[PDB]
RNA sequence: UUUACUUAUUCAAUGAAGCGGAGCUGGAAUUCAUUUUCCACGUUCUAGCAUUCAAGGUCCCAUUCGGGGCUGAUCCGGGUU
RNA sequence: GAUGGGGAAGCUCCGUUUCAAAGGCCUGAUUUUAUGCAGGCCACCAUCGAAAGGGAAUCCGGUUAAGAUUCCGGAACCUGG
């Protein structure tokens, strides 16, 4: 014959058994393959006179890239494809709704070498 | 028949109280164990101008009984208090100006202010600049006390209703003329938007009952009923008499 | 079928046995939410004849509805129609409260 | 004895923090709690009728204990035992060929509220137990009337859960003995006499008694200090 | 026409903390057979300070870094008022 | 401006800290321990709302047909780790 001993003047909900999920089936069919892989990141290079002027001096690749991408994906994708060490990567959305990326390599590598190696000149 | 000025005033769109610069609620401390058994002290830190209330405020700070901290309260400052005067509160507090005693504990002829209407409502009566109540006798059985409100009319209220000792500050506020429209404007723009006031007799008959006519005049009687509805009321409400008085008043 | 006895007891509503229970239950219900799941039917006999068989599937919901007439909405008591359609207080709403509930 | 100084704290309203006390008095319980407690309190406060308050008058823990000793011998079957009987009858239908006379007659308790009623109406019920609860009190209330009318003893026992426990459900509120093995038959009579002394023969007296109108501890105190001490002191 | 009970209803409060009843204990106090009662029942010269299941005292684990219980903070009804 | 709630035949209305059981917090366990567990804690209580209010930190020189306190050169600073 006894009670409990409450000292604070209010009641509160018990921090009960927070039971984790254990569902009898999977949500969807199979894990959706990588939406945004290295090929789906960078689409094309850019051949305009300005771009080449940059390449020949700045050590700077130029790319059209998918919108869903960001500087991290870009600095991954470039390494994964072209076997490079990348510096600073600066992006804009062009007037026509296409993401332009300016990708400077480290001083180790040459741009104009990697430009005609990939194909465009 | 356009909806008249006064009718709009309750809708609450523009007319609501302008309360940016207002310091806080001018309430007493919660009536608890400590205050209704013995007494309890504090210090007053700040006394400060609240805007839209001529009576200056009194920021007082007590120690909470039930935890280690300083919980702050804000009375309407009674005349003759100073920053870092002690302020004693509750049942066995002294009868010195600033303290908040129950109404049974005071004598009769006693001047208090900010007196509660009933036990633990935290301020109610005599809370204006200059005004004050006068406790004018106990009714010790069924513990009430009979008090003199600043209008003149009397009241019977519990002795357990606290009220703070002394007058309220800023007395003789209205002694000065407001002098120029600008000052009036400045006064009112920190209260609400009930200024300036166009006279009903000026505006057109759609706007307000008094309105219209070739000459600026009322035409029907101005004193209207207590029983008259919203929008009819735009005169002298349910007047038991009117015109200029003669003689000494508080007419007992 | 002891339910018959229950039915007869319920039918004697004004008797002190029931208008005693009434006064408890009316308080009890006016303290909970307006709509709320009843655990078990109060008058199971009645429930049973309305087509309820106490097993998994059948759920009972206790609900209140506010009483008396439907006031017509129309702001500041206007109407703008011909004198016939100026009713505000006295109109009464075709479906019963039971329905609303 | 060491250098450890004594320093008492003055809890004198104003100075020092008034520290932890057990405030199981004050604390703000949830709405449901409040509903149940005040339902109880309210039921006590009101002037309750004759036909209710025949309940709350109950069977005490000793005689009741003897009752549960008696009845509990006659629990009905579980899954294991029903399965056993199924096996028995399966065996005996082929070889013995007795038309429903392989196992004995069962002498365990007969129950079910409707069933109980149907027994009482033909006097086939020889004893009937009744729990005080059943929140829809509609159900159980009229049994006292059948029992007193049909010359049957009725025992307002406590806990519908206890009645449940013997009959192997969660609840019951009604358990009755019709048949019984002529062995614990003296104690049966002893009960019948005892039960009838407690509840049954006072039914008419109960018919005049009004329970309730029972004020709370503080209300009672107020009544005492004020209403008693006017002539007395 | 008064006036009483309170559980419905209503209004208010507030991290719904100190309600009522009963006490020790100290004053007034009649005591008439030791009570009948009634008040108190921890803080007012000072703009500081007050928290770590509180120190203290005490009984059990084990005193090997220590740990739990009672009290200190009187009890019962747990109706928050 | 949601939720709790309360209105309204309903479209939806009030209200936003409210008659709610509204939540998270750092520490120990460790070498069954994943985060549960022996604990203490703290009560407010969503959310949106100002490229003129509050706001962590960048400046110079050069460079383009059109860009820069954003690129190149040079020199800094802050933040989290």
């Amino acid at each position: 014959k006894a009670l409990k001993v409450r000292t604070s003047a209010t009641f509160r909900l018990p921090k009960t058994l927070k039971l984790a999920r254990a569902p009898k089936y999977a949500s969807k069919a199979v894990p959706h393959y990588n939406r945004l892989d290295s090929y789906k990141v960078i689409e094309q290079p850019i051949t305009s006179e300005t771009a080449m002027k940059k390449v020949e001096d700045g050590n700077i690749l130029v790319f059209q890239v998918s919108m869903k991408a960001n500087k991290y994906q870009i600095k991954k994708a470039v390494k994964e494809l072209y076997e490079v060490d990348v510096l600073k990567v600066n992006t804009l959305v062009r007037p026509n709704g296409t993401k332009k990326a300016y990708v400077r390599l480290t001083a180790d590598y040459d741009a104009l070498d990697i430009a005609n190696r990939i194909g465009y000149i | 028949g356009r909806v008249i000025r006064n009718q709009r005033k309750g809708a609450g769109s523009i007319f609501t109280s302008h309360t940016r610069l207002r310091q806080g609620a001018a309430k007493l401390r919660t009536l608890d164990y400590a205050e209704r058994h013995g007494y309890i002290r504090g210090i007053v830190k700040q006394i400060v101008h609240d805007s839209g209330r001529g009576a200056p405020l009194a920021k007082v700070v007590f120690r909470d009984p039930y935890k280690y901290r300083l919980r702050e309260e804000i009375f309407i400052a009674n005349e003759g208090v100073h920053t870092g005067q002690f302020i004693y509160a509750g049942k066995k507090a002294s009868l010195n100006v600033g303290n908040v005693l129950p109404l049974g504990s005071v004598p009769e002829g006693t001047i208090v202010s900010n007196v509660e209407e009933k036990p633990g409502d935290r301020g109610a009566l005599a809370r204006a600049s200059g005004n004050y109540v006068i406790i004018i006798g106990h009714n010790p059985d069924e513990n009430k006390t009979r008090v003199r409100l600043p209008s003149g009319a009397k009241k019977v209220i519990s002795s357990d209703a606290r009220g703070v000792i002394g007058v309220i500050a800023g007395g003789g506020r209205v002694d000065k003329p407001l002098l120029k429209a600008g000052r009036a404007f400045h006064k009112y723009r920190l209260k609400r938007n009930s200024w300036p006031k166009t006279r009903g007799v000026a505006m057109n008959p759609v706007d307000h009952p008094h309105g219209g006519g070739n000459h600026q005049h009322i035409g029907k009687a101005s004193t209207i009923s207590r029983g008259a509805v919203s929008g009819q009321k735009a005169g002298l409400i349910a007047a038991r008499r009117t015109g200029l008085l003669r003689g000494s008043q508080k007419t007992q | 079928g002891a339910y018959k006895y229950l039915e007869e007891l319920q039918r004697k509503k004004q008797s002190d046995v029931l208008r005693f229970l009434q006064r408890v239950r009316v308080w009890e219900y006016r303290q909970k939410n307006v709509i709320h799941r009843a655990a078990r039917p109060t008058r199971p006999d009645k429930a049973r004849r309305l087509g309820y068989k106490a097993k998994q599937g059948f759920v009972i919901y206790r609900v209140r509805v506010r009483r008396g007439n439907r006031k017509r909405p129309v702001p500041k008591g206007a109407t703008y129609g011909k004198p016939t359609n100026q009713g505000v207080n006295e109109l009464k709403y075709q479906r019963s409260l039971r329905a609303t509930a | 004895n060491p250098l450890t100084h004594s320093t008492p704290k003055n809890f004198g309203i104003g100075q020092a923090v008034q520290p932890k006390r057990n405030l199981s008095r004050y604390v703000k319980w949830p709405e449901y709690v409040r509903v149940q407690r005040q339902k109880k309190i309210l039921s006590i406060r009101l002037k309750v009728p004759p036909t209710i308050a025949q309940f709350q008058y109950t069977l005490d823990r000793n005689t009741a204990a003897e009752t549960f000793k008696l009845f509990n011998k006659y629990r009905p079957e579980t899954a294991a035992e029903k399965k056993e009987r199924l096996t028995k009858e399966a065996a005996a239908v082929a070889e013995g060929k007795s038309k429903q006379d392989a196992s004995p007659k069962p002498y365990a308790v007969k129950y079910g509220l409707n069933h109980v009623v149907a027994l009482i109406e033909n006097k086939k019920a020889k004893l009937v137990l009744i729990a005080n609860d059943v929140d829809p009190i509609e159900l159980v209330v009229f049994l006292p009337a059948l029992c007193k009318k049909m010359g049957v003893p009725y025992a307002i026992v406590k806990g519908k859960a206890r009645l449940g426990t013997l009959v192997n459900q969660k609840t019951s509120a009604v358990a009755a003995l019709t048949e019984v093995r002529a062995e614990d038959e003296a104690a049966l009579a002893k009960l019948v006499s005892t039960i009838d002394a407690n509840f049954a023969d006072k039914y008419d007296e109960v018919k005049k008694h009004w329970g309730g109108g029972i004020l709370g501890n503080k209300a009672q105190a107020k009544m005492d200090k004020r209403a008693k001490n006017s002539d007395s002191a």
